[PDB]
């Protein structure tokens, strides 16, 4: 019963528990794309003021 | 000996992983009732079959 | 040049909004410590995960 408890626990932990190391990898990737997109959105708003001359 | 031989049958009867009997002879080679394949690739026919025999008294 | 509508800004907002949705998802995984928090991330896997928790307990 204890032996079967361990192997059953392993299988559920594999599917349900996140890979914390790999999750920080994706957390940083999307976080940078937010700053990259935010800067370009601020760039695009300034773009229209050119033709006022 | 009477109890222990009974215990041998009990494990095989109730050997379940995700509600499937493992040691009752279903996934054997000679007279199977189901086939266990793991799809271990990213394409069509990339799967390998596992045999588990009967392990009761 | 057209000043009535800013097509690039609409494109910029569209991709920025999507990334915040993926940024929100990752914080849920990191804070709870579980790969699946809301249904639909892996519906097939969530059923197997909850069945094993019943078997685990």
């Amino acid at each position: 019963l204890m032996n079967a408890y361990e192997n059953t626990q392993a299988s559920e932990s594999r599917i349900r528990d996140t890979d914390m190391a790999e999750q920080m990898t994706s957390f940083t990737r999307y976080q940078i794309l937010t700053q990259a997109a935010t800067s370009m959105l601020a760039q695009a708003n300034m773009k229209s003021q050119s033709v006022m001359r | 000996v009477s109890q222990l031989v009974d215990e041998i049958d009990r494990i095989a009867s109730q050997a379940e992983f995700n509600k499937m009997k493992l040691l009752t002879g279903a996934f054997a080679r000679l007279n199977p009732t189901a086939s266990m394949w793991f799809h271990i690739g990213a394409n069509m026919h990339q799967r390998e079959r596992v045999y588990i025999e009967t392990m009761n008294t | 040049m057209i000043i009535n509508h800013n097509v690039s800004a609409i494109f910029a907002h569209r991709t920025l909004k999507s990334n915040d949705a993926n940024l929100s998802k990752d914080i849920e995984k990191l804070s709870s410590g579980m790969r699946i928090n809301k249904a639909g991330d892996d519906a097939s896997g969530l059923a197997v995960s909850e069945k094993m928790r019943t078997q685990i307990a």
